[PDB]
């Protein structure tokens, strides 16, 4: 009640190797302000702390790989892994920062296959 | 539509102690309206006010630029400076961002060498500095004589090129007068770079005879 | 160089009772900041913006808990700790502690610490 | 789509004696059709058989080239070439033309200079070369060692830019080894203009010692 | 530069024969290039008439062939415009110009100043 | 009989300095192949020889302002120019470089106003 409330889906997926992976972001309220979208996007593996990956909903953060890319409007977000590696394989969260207080997704997890 | 921030001249960080930077905006054809300049940082602190220009093109553009000032010693202990473009004809605002360069440091070499006279052209004469091997690319360098600064406009500086190994290179030309050499016999080619220690400087002087 | 937020105080609480947890930020100055925050992640729940405070001691807090929480620093030792009294099952989560950056008015986690746990009893 | 018509390299015209023109393409949207490149000449004269080549790109773009050998009386006497490319794509075709550069000639002037010793170097030295006031733009440079060019790689030259008064001028670096000066420790800079006289070539000889 | 120079134009009566010369200076025809006459009857427009390549290949209007003869002369760097059976159309400035090349298509970038040809009553 | 008959217009029209010229050229037949337009333009002042101002429909001729310029494919062919300097007076005709016979216009003749 009167917090943006963030849903991601799937709300898990088990991929491989190589895969392209998309996350879905989809708030309650539109988070866009001044032509950008605050949407940020972090990646927690288990036991250790949350990482940023992009911040204003597509704006890679600094030494974050290429493959993680961002994309969305409004109320609809995307974060694409483009070949999923490895190191990869972790609980992602989307968050807006666009108006108090700021509110995290659920979570989706990545899985391997095997 | 595309939008260019650099980073501050080594002169005017090192030297002057007043660095700037500039958001560039070329947008070819500009439809109705004006188009925004706003900047950030990454610590939240405030930015100074900073001053605009517009200048129409020839070839039907505008040119807008925007240029804050900043701090020395914010800018060395890594602060990250943002500038955001928005125009009521584009759909989603342009960002770009800028930061002290991070990588390997290594001050320059640095050469300067005088031609001798050509047949002809006797009131005359060029100098040529040679230096190399530094990194970052991000170099300012200028010309003293009798210790006093010459005009920028009066020399040449190429764009900073890669050698064979890590570092990089830049030619700078100097072509000095028959009545220069003949007042003070002496040229220096200053470089200012953020790794030469201390106060970022290394120089070089060269005589014609 | 690089900025670490390591964190202090987790472990075993009582109900109704109080919690303080500490963060001892090495590598930046808490006073040249950036805003620092506290974010905690409740068992089975997404992760919750709890409370930060800015370079300029402004506060903020998530009105959820804004009531029985206050967030405090210690310049002399670069820390800025995390107060909570009236606890109940709800606080028991690992408590985070994280550096934000600022994006025009609009600030994201870019530093986080390991984090602590904290466990509240029955009661 | 962008298309580009080369002039022959003055070593090519009047070193090897074989000039050539290249017709370039970097192709926006590739991957349509198969694109036709054709030439003619301005005096109605046939044109030799180009020679076609391709080669795909990283970031998603395929470029053609086309190469054509013409004569030196034909280059110097003023003729102009004319590439048409055809593209089922595009419209109508792009059309670019080539010919001898117009305007005054002046014969280039060529300083080479050597760098001292740098400590943490002692078997590396960097050999530089400048040439100016030359006009057109059009130049050559080559490296010989030994009276054998050396591979044009192991030197970088600078795009011509202007004098203050009206030539050229351009820098070419070096980086020789010890075992190069001490096998003989004579190198040249030849620079190839075509208003360089005679034999278009003017050079300058530098030692390390 | 090359330039080109009409001569031969006058008056002459119906029937007759009458010759006309373009003197090329600054380049050779024989290296060319088409080099062709093009005339316009007083205050109407252009007409283009005959040419000769660089190698001798001759070319010629339907409305003028037969009565109308184009030759060269490499020795003088000279070519002409024979005309035989003087109409009374005839009657015009005519203009020796350089064509250039482009794909098979010539288009005339190099023009002398004319000579006026007038055709008896 | 056969030739590529080519009409002008308009064959007669007055203008000011700085005034926009647009003057057209349709051809009997069209005059396109192997992607260009080979209808060339001339400029004739009074009492001199033609010139040539733009070859193959759009290409300027070196050393020919900027001001002229060519467009057109098929049968449609169109001179602009941009801005009228005092020295354009003059006739100007277009002419076909496709088949044989080359023909030409009849002129569009550009008058000063007064
Ligand atoms: C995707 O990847 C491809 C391949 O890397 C890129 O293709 C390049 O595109 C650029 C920009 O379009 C091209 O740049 C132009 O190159 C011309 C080639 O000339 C060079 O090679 C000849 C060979 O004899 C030399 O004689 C000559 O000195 C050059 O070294 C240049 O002639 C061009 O310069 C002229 O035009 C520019 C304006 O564009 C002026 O600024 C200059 O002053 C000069 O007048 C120009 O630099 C390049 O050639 C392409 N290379 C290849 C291999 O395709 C794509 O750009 C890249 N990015 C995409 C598609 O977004
Ligand atoms: C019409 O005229 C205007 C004015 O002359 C002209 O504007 C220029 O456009 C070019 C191309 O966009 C700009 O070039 C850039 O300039 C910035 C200035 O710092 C440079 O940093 C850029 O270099 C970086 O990016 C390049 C990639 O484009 C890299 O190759 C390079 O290594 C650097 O990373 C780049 O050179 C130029 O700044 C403007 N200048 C002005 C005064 O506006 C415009 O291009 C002309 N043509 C049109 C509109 O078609
Ligand atoms: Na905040």
């Amino acid at each position: 009640g009167s917090d943006i409330q963030l849903t991601q889906s799937p709300s898990s997926l088990s991929a491989s190797v190589g895969d392209r992976v998309t996350i879905t972001c989809r708030a309650s309220q539109s988070v866009d302000s001044d032509g950008d979208s605050y949407m940020n996007w972090y990646q927690q593996k288990p036991g250790k702390a949350p990482k940023l990956l992009i911040y204003a909903a597509s704006y890679l953060e600094s030494g974050v790989p290429s493959r993680f890319s961002g994309s969305g409007s409004g109320t609809d977000f995307t974060l694409t892994i483009s070949s999923l590696q490895p190191e990869d394989f972790a609980t992602y969260y989307c968050q807006q920062s666009h108006e108090d207080p700021y509110t995290f997704g659920q979570g989706t997890k990545v899985e391997i296959k095997g | 539509v595309s939008a260019y921030l650099s980073r501050p001249s080594p002169f005017d960080l090192f030297i002057r102690k007043s660095p700037t930077i500039t958001c560039l905006v070329v947008d070819l054809a500009p439809s109705k309206g004006t188009v925004n300049l706003t900047w950030s940082r990454a610590s939240g602190k405030p930015v100074n006010h900073s001053t605009r220009k517009e200048e129409k093109q020839r070839n039907g553009t505008l040119t807008v630029t925007s240029t804050l000032p900043v701090g020395t010693r914010d800018w060395i202990e890594g602060e990250t400076y943002q500038c955001r473009v928005t125009h009521p004809h584009l759909p989603r605002a342009l960002m770009r961002s800028t930061t002290k360069t991070s990588g390997p440091r290594a001050a320059p070499e640095v050469y300067a060498f005088a031609t001798p006279e050509w047949p002809g052209s006797r009131d005359k004469r060029t100098l040529a500095c040679l230096i190399q091997n530094f990194m970052p690319e991000d170099i300012s360098v200028q010309w003293l004589h009798n210790e006093v600064q010459l005009p920028d406009a009066r020399h040449s500086t190429t764009q900073p090129r890669k050698t064979k190994g890590s570092g990089f290179f830049v030619f700078s030309r100097l072509e000095v007068t028959r009545a220069e050499w003949e007042q003070k016999d002496e040229f220096i080619c200053r470089a200012v770079h953020e790794a030469a220690s201390p106060s970022q400087t290394v120089q070089r002087a060269v005589s014609v005879n | 160089s690089e900025v670490q937020l390591v964190e202090s105080g987790g472990g075993l609480v009582q109900p109704d009772g109080s919690l303080r947890l500490s963060c001892a930020v090495s590598g930046y100055s808490i006073t040249s900041g950036y805003s620092w925050n506290w974010i905690r992640q409740a068992p089975g729940k997404g992760l919750e913006w709890v409370a930060s405070v800015t370079y300029d001691g402004s506060t903020n807090y998530n009105p959820s808990v804004k009531g029985r929480i206050t967030i405090s620093r210690d310049d002399s030792k670069n820390t800025f700790y995390l107060q909570m009294n009236s606890l109940r099952a709800e606080d028991t989560a690992v408590y985070y502690c994280a550096r934000g950056s600022h994006y025009f008015g609009h600030w994201h986690f870019a530093v986080w610490g390991q984090g602590t746990l904290v466990t509240v009893s029955s009661g």
